[PDB]
Protein backbone atom coordinates (compact mmCIF):
# COMPACT_ATOMS: atom_id res chain seq x y z
CA UNK A 1 0.00 0.00 0.00
CA UNK A 2 2.05 2.73 -1.42
CA UNK A 3 4.99 0.27 -0.75
CA UNK A 4 7.40 -0.33 -3.95
CA UNK A 5 9.56 -3.03 -1.72
CA UNK A 6 13.09 -3.58 -3.22
CA UNK A 7 12.67 -7.53 -2.38
CA UNK A 8 9.93 -8.74 -4.86
CA UNK B 1 10.73 10.12 33.26
CA UNK B 2 11.33 12.85 30.80
CA UNK B 3 10.12 16.49 32.30
CA UNK B 4 7.21 18.39 31.27
CA UNK B 5 9.16 20.27 28.70
CA UNK B 6 10.73 17.72 27.33
CA UNK B 7 7.35 15.61 26.67
CA UNK B 8 6.08 19.32 25.47
CA UNK B 9 8.25 19.28 22.56
CA UNK B 10 8.74 16.01 21.60
CA UNK B 11 4.72 15.55 21.36
CA UNK B 12 4.83 18.94 19.00
CA UNK B 13 7.52 17.47 16.93
CA UNK B 14 5.42 14.57 16.63
CA UNK B 15 2.83 16.54 15.77
CA UNK B 16 4.65 18.84 12.90
CA UNK B 17 5.50 15.54 11.41
CA UNK B 18 2.09 13.71 11.90
CA UNK B 19 1.27 17.17 9.75
CA UNK B 20 4.08 16.69 7.18
CA UNK B 21 2.83 16.09 3.51
CA UNK B 22 5.41 13.68 3.28
CA UNK B 23 4.14 11.43 6.53
CA UNK B 24 1.63 9.36 4.45
CA UNK B 25 3.13 6.31 5.05
CA UNK B 26 4.30 6.61 8.41
CA UNK B 27 0.74 7.64 10.24
CA UNK B 28 0.20 4.01 11.16
CA UNK B 29 1.46 0.60 11.90
CA UNK B 30 1.97 -1.02 8.43
CA UNK B 31 -0.57 -3.79 8.21
CA UNK B 32 1.78 -7.28 8.73
CA UNK B 33 -1.25 -8.94 6.65
CA UNK B 34 -0.85 -7.10 3.87
CA UNK B 35 2.50 -6.62 3.10
CA UNK B 36 3.36 -10.32 3.09
CA UNK B 37 6.84 -10.11 3.50
CA UNK B 38 7.29 -7.06 5.67
CA UNK B 39 8.18 -8.44 9.01
CA UNK B 40 10.25 -11.16 7.54
CA UNK B 41 12.70 -8.05 6.67
CA UNK B 42 12.07 -5.77 9.18
CA UNK B 43 12.64 -6.86 12.82
CA UNK B 44 11.05 -3.81 14.65
CA UNK B 45 8.56 -2.01 13.20
CA UNK B 46 7.14 1.64 14.01
CA UNK B 47 5.39 4.45 13.39
CA UNK B 48 3.87 7.55 13.98
CA UNK B 49 0.69 6.01 16.31
CA UNK B 50 2.96 3.94 18.26
CA UNK B 51 4.97 6.49 19.36
CA UNK B 52 2.45 8.59 20.19
CA UNK B 53 1.34 6.03 22.40
CA UNK B 54 4.46 5.07 24.05
CA UNK B 55 4.85 8.92 24.41
CA UNK B 56 1.67 9.55 26.42
CA UNK B 57 2.23 6.47 28.24
CA UNK B 58 5.47 7.44 29.71
CA UNK B 59 7.95 5.15 27.84
CA UNK B 60 10.62 7.27 27.07
CA UNK B 61 12.33 7.52 29.84
CA UNK B 62 14.41 10.34 28.23
CA UNK B 63 14.88 12.29 24.77
CA UNK B 64 17.25 10.00 23.10
CA UNK B 65 14.98 7.07 23.02
CA UNK B 66 12.45 8.92 21.59
CA UNK B 67 14.89 10.49 18.78
CA UNK B 68 15.46 6.69 18.37
CA UNK B 69 12.04 5.12 17.73
CA UNK B 70 11.49 7.97 15.24
CA UNK B 71 14.85 6.96 13.20
CA UNK B 72 13.44 3.78 12.96
CA UNK B 73 10.64 5.09 11.43
CA UNK B 74 12.45 6.54 8.56
CA UNK B 75 15.51 3.44 8.63
CA UNK B 76 12.59 0.98 8.86
CA UNK B 77 11.74 2.67 5.25
CA UNK B 78 14.78 2.87 3.55
CA UNK B 79 15.54 -0.73 4.11
CA UNK B 80 11.73 -2.25 2.81
CA UNK B 81 11.67 0.64 -0.10
CA UNK B 82 13.27 1.68 -3.42
CA UNK B 83 14.32 4.95 -2.74
CA UNK B 84 13.79 5.97 -6.45
CA UNK B 85 9.59 6.13 -4.93
CA UNK B 86 7.05 7.78 -3.45
CA UNK B 87 6.98 6.05 -0.33
CA UNK B 88 11.13 5.64 -0.57
CA UNK B 89 11.53 9.67 -1.49
CA UNK B 90 8.65 10.08 1.35
CA UNK B 91 11.11 8.73 4.13
CA UNK B 92 13.77 10.45 3.11
CA UNK B 93 12.49 14.36 3.52
CA UNK B 94 10.75 12.92 6.83
CA UNK B 95 14.28 12.33 7.81
CA UNK B 96 15.73 15.35 6.85
CA UNK B 97 12.88 17.30 8.21
CA UNK B 98 12.95 15.50 11.77
CA UNK B 99 16.53 16.03 11.76
CA UNK B 100 17.02 19.77 11.55
CA UNK B 101 13.08 19.83 13.82
CA UNK B 102 15.45 17.62 16.43
CA UNK B 103 18.93 19.71 16.37
CA UNK B 104 17.03 23.89 16.19
CA UNK B 105 14.88 22.42 19.35
CA UNK B 106 17.45 21.28 21.21
ZN1 LIG C 1 16.77 -1.90 -5.24
ZN1 LIG D 1 19.18 7.17 2.35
Amino acid sequence: GGKAPRKQ
Amino acid sequence: SMDSKDLALCSMILTEMETHEDAWPFLLPVNLKLVPGYKKVIKKPMDFSTIREKLSSGQYPNLETFALDVRLVFDNCETFNEDDSDIGRAGHNMRKYFEKKWTDTF
